[PDB]
């Protein structure tokens, strides 16, 4: 049967479920004697296919308590009055065989949003469910677990205390989680020696457990189809000397991956970034500032409360485009081992155009649920830029979205470790209400990269592709003076393209000459040709604005000669 | 003393003008001569016409002009105490930045 | 059974309910003989989990009256027609066992808003409830109590006179209320010497009674789990002494609090401020004006009646930003022991963008319920500035939210003690309609702090942090000259940050020699270093603006 081994991906959520469920079920008498109250309702979030039913079944099997399954559509498909009878019978039967777990599969099908009822028998079913829920006068030990896709798709009457008040969020698996799922689903089949499950796990960006299981099954069936056609003997029984002789190769996995339909691609992704400080050269002062602002409070709270200092909430990055504002946020999120959720400019523009700023509440709720977390708002100026920019439509510097961000930020509890980082390249057009103390007080200037920074960028970009040992990256960084973090990437990509073109041309020429590898690495010639097309993204007439702004900010601090009389 | 732009007994290190001496201006000495740019302000109905003097190619880093100081000084000199005048400051900053852009770093046209 | 002492934060509400219910129940003969109508319906507001079934149960038990409980969902789960029979039987049984109290748990479930309900069976149930409630004129000493969340979630026909006429609002507990709730819930438990419920009560901001009970249970369970795995005392039964051998620690409470999701966090905070006059120095004239305008009418009504002087409706504070306009309002609210409701500028902007100006009415209703109260509007110029500014885009300064504020302030009786205070740092673009003799007639200038006030500001900011005796705040206050409160607090924050960084660095370094409290206070060198980042937020031009505005206002009055 199912167990904890059959579940991959999520690990913290399974730990929380174990903590909440194992003690009251495995120790009935001990909990009865003790005067505390165990939870009597758990609500599992997450998109379909994440394995919520699997989690509930595995917990019930491992604990050993009786497991009774209530299916939403099955309950709602019966006749009026018969559905209520089935629900009551299920509850009383589960109570009789205590301890027990009652799993309501699709709760949003039984008790949807109130405005979406549009009926009477549906409301009667919801009321019957509420009566049965509030009727759990201990009844030895029965735990009711329900699964829903979204928190908003449940009748709010079920959220109150004595009901489904405890919530567990099951998200999209990460790369390690996807690798675990693939290993679980491939442990029974035979793979060829060149199959690297880590590679395919990293390739699948947006996938849930069902998608990965389907991918493995599709690859296995592809191998079976490519093999059995040779033997073409569909005998009475599948003989054992065929499956063993058949192995799935990397080619089949790539073929199945290409013809795959991800289920969750527009879902916001929350995970610890894999970038580090080595990917960005220099900027040591900014690194120290970020460590001071976001790493100290989460690591030494006692020293913060000892001096009675309230930690800051936000930091605003400004500077020319492409200099690595996003990379710094990802690196600082990774260094503290905290979750990172990114909100791009198009998201804010969609909220502004659609006049739906209630999604900001959803964003902040997700950040709160994924604490500790780093919330990164990219190009906050976009809305201000969409309203004419410097020459606006005659109105003030305020909009329905940034104001909602301010409202959510003010009401955000400082005890929880949620840190907000904003990025922009036009500090002049930013709403001054953002820079008010208590919301976003720190301003950090990100200048153009320096020599060591350029060398680090080149090394980081060229890490994946082979290069010739004769290439002198130091001289290339010397040649490049005013480029940004994107021009170097462009140069590297042009060199790679030239190498690829030369390889393909040589291959075609050799094959056409053959009627009766020349380039394994990228050499100096490719970089020499690539540098003939390099272009400075930011002109010398555009950095002067940032330099003058920073100079004005620095020059106003004219109190560096204060000394006590001693 | 000196009135404006007169030669001063102090050799200019970055004598791009070729005079070889620093020139007096606004109570200080500059290696080069400022560049004049017309500008008009229309705050509060009244219109004021002025000439912004922009300094560039100066050996001293602190002696180079800063737009955010020039615009603020001009606005406070012509419209002192008016509420919500920072919009005028931003407009002047943008106009000066657009007007002073050099396509070739050789178009020195001293007044 | 449940008793009166089990109730926690809500103390005034319990007093009101006692004074409303004890007399008819304890002395039925007195009220039956006398020709005074006892209350027949009581409605209890408040978000879920605040405790409302508890209060009714406690009142019924203390008064020794029959208590009959009716659940909304329970009555609505029955078949059509059977629900009416259940309601009639409940009312008849309660009438039989006089005196009696009927509690309807989820009133909004039985009788929601009229547009929300669509089926005819639901309307039939609501009409049956109305008929039963109107049939209480027989006076069998039966009192009906109901609970809900919002005043508007109930059918307005249920708030008619003769049915649920009375009204008691139970809100979010305050700091002392939360402390009392924690003490009540931790009576059976055993704590450790390092656990002080007062500190955690201060920290729990947006929690309700159910949230505090959950927090206590989670902390106790975490302690039990931390001890059980080590003791591995998994036997058939549980020993008596093992429970008394374990206690909850402060770390358990900290962990539980950090892993807690408060329910009532978006609700308006209506409490008495803890800010006193000592937190802001100087401005004696402003203190006198505030006491004269908000304290005299609430403590000497006879004087105002005798002289026939209408109390002032409110004032408007104007001045450069960060000079302590909110602190004065909080201090004057605290000095009068009156509730304080604050409405920031983003709230006004949300109401303007979403065109949901009707909520303004609701706000005043809340301020009407918690009288006496001080209603504070921050950044009244935000709406005007957002749609233009000095020039603007279209017509005058009128808008939606400001117009609703005017039409609600005009239609407010002076018998209720609600005082409205507005603050703005751009008095030029404020709507002249507000500055009218009867809405916001008073204009008060809040200038930059003076030498004697900066010392008080620094002391108030530093009272929470250790400071070395060598620090001479007088010299710092003399040197600042042209700073604001928002700059002095920034200086203090930077000094504390430097001290924390030095402590962290020293602690890390001292761990390097371990393979083979250096800074207890804040020295003067920390302040000397932090002063290098000191920036003056308000220029001289802004001072000129405000001084010219005040001079133009003052030059009109000369005699
Ligand atoms: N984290 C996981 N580890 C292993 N298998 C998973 C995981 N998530 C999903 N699956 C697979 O997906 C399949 C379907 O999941 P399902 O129980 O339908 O999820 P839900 O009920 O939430 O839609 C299961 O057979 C399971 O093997
Ligand atoms: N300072 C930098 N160090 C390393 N890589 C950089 C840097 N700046 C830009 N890049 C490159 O730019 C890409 C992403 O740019 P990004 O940081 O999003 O630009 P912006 O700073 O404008 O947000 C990355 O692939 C990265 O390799
Ligand atoms: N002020 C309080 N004092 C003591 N206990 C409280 C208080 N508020 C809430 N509780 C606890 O919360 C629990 C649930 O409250 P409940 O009566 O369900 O609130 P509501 O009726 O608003 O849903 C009760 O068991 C009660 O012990
Ligand atoms: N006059 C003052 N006295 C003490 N603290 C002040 C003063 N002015 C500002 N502050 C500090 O600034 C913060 C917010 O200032 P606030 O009073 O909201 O400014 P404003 O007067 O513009 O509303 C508070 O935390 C407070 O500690």
């Amino acid at each position: 049967e199912v167990g904890y081994d059959d579940i991959g991906g999520c690990r913290k959520q399974l730990a929380q479920i174990k903590e909440m469920v194992e003690l009251p079920l495995r120790h009935p008498a001990l909990f009865k004697a003790i005067g505390v109250k165990p939870p009597r309702g758990i609500l599992l979030y997450g998109p379909p296919g994440t394995g919520k039913t699997l989690i509930a079944r595995a917990v019930a099997n491992e604990t050993g308590a009786f497991f009774f399954l209530i299916n939403g559509p099955e309950i709602m498909s019966k006749l009026a009055g018969e559905s209520e009878s089935n629900l009551r019978k299920a509850f009383e039967e589960a109570e009789k065989n205590a301890p027990a777990i009652i799993f309501i599969d699709e709760l949003d099908a039984i008790a949807p949003k109130r405005e979406k009822t549009h009926g009477e028998v549906e409301r009667r079913i919801v009321s019957q469910l509420l009566t049965l829920m509030d009727g759990l006068k201990q009844r030895a030990h029965v735990i009711v677990m329900a699964a829903t896709n979204r928190p908003n798709s449940i009748d709010p009457a079920l959220r109150r205390f004595g009901r489904f008040d405890r919530e567990v969020d099951i998200g999209i698996p990460d790369a390690t989680g996807r690798l675990e799922i693939l290993q679980i689903h491939t442990k029974n089949m035979k793979l060829a020696d060149d199959v690297d499950l880590e590679q395919v796990a990293n390739e699948t960006h947006g996938h849930v457990g069902a998608d990965l299981a389907a991918l493995c099954s599709e690859a296995a069936l592809q191998a079976i189809r490519k093999k059995m056609d040779l033997i073409d003997l569909e005998d009475e029984t599948i003989d054992a000397e065929v499956m063993n002789s058949l192995a799935v190769t990397m080619d089949d996995f790539r073929w199945a991956l290409s013809q795959s339909n991800p289920s969750a691609l527009r879902e916001t992704v929350v995970e610890v970034p894999q970038v580090t400080w080595e990917d960005i050269g220099g900027l040591e002062d900014v690194k120290r500032e970020l460590q001071e602002l976001v790493q100290y409070p989460v690591e030494h709270p006692d020293k913060f409360l000892k001096f009675g200092m309230t930690p800051s909430k936000g930091v605003l990055f400004y500077g020319p485009p492409g200099c690595g504002k996003t990379l710094l946020a990802k690196a600082i999120a990774n260094e503290c081992q905290a979750n990172f959720i990114s909100i791009k400019g198009p998201e804010l523009l969609t909220m502004w155009f659609g006049e739906s700023e209630a999604n900001v509440r959803e964003i902040f709720d997700k950040a709160r649920q994924a604490a500790p977390c780093v919330l990164f708002f990219d190009e906050l100026d976009s809305i201000a830029k969409a309203r004419g920019g410097n020459i606006g439509d005659g109105g003030g510097a305020a909009d329905r979205v940034i104001n909602q961000i301010l409202t959510e930020m003010d009401g955000m509890s400082t005890k929880k470790n949620v840190f907000i980082i904003g990025a922009t390249n036009r500090p002049d057009i930013i709403d001054p209400a953002i820079l008010r103390p208590g919301r976003l007080d720190q301003l950090i200037y990100i200048p153009l990269p320096d020599e060591k920074s350029r060398v680090a960028i080149l090394k980081a970009n060229l890490r994946k592709s082979p290069v010739a040992k004769d290439v002198d990256l130091e001289f290339l960084a010397k040649m490049t003076n005013g480029f940004s973090g994107a021009d170097l990437t462009e140069i590297c990509q042009r060199a790679c393209k030239l190498a690829i073109r030369e390889s393909i041309e040589s291959e075609i020429r050799r094959e056409r000459e053959r009627q009766t590898d020349p380039v394994p690495e990228i050499r100096r010639d490719h970089f020499e040709e690539a540098m003939r097309f390099a272009r400075r993204s930011v002109s010398d007439n555009d950095i002067r604005k940032y330099e003058m702004f920073a100079q004005t900010l620095q020059q106003s601090r004219g109190f560096g000669s204060f000394r006590f009389p001693s | 003393v000196y009135l404006d732009g007169d030669r001063t007994n102090s050799r200019s290190t970055g004598g791009k003008c070729g005079c070889g001496f620093k020139h007096f201006w606004d109570g200080k000495e500059y290696d080069n001569l400022p560049e004049a740019f017309p500008i008009t302000l229309e705050w509060g109905g009244r219109v004021v016409r002025e000439t912004v003097y922009w300094f560039q190619y100066e050996s001293d880093s602190s002696l180079n002009s800063n737009v955010y100081d020039v615009a603020m000084k001009l606005v406070t000199k012509h419209f002192p105490g008016e509420f919500g005048s920072e919009i005028l400051v931003q407009k002047v900053v943008h106009t000066i930045l657009h007007q002073t852009a050099k396509k070739n770093p050789d178009d020195y046209t001293p007044v």
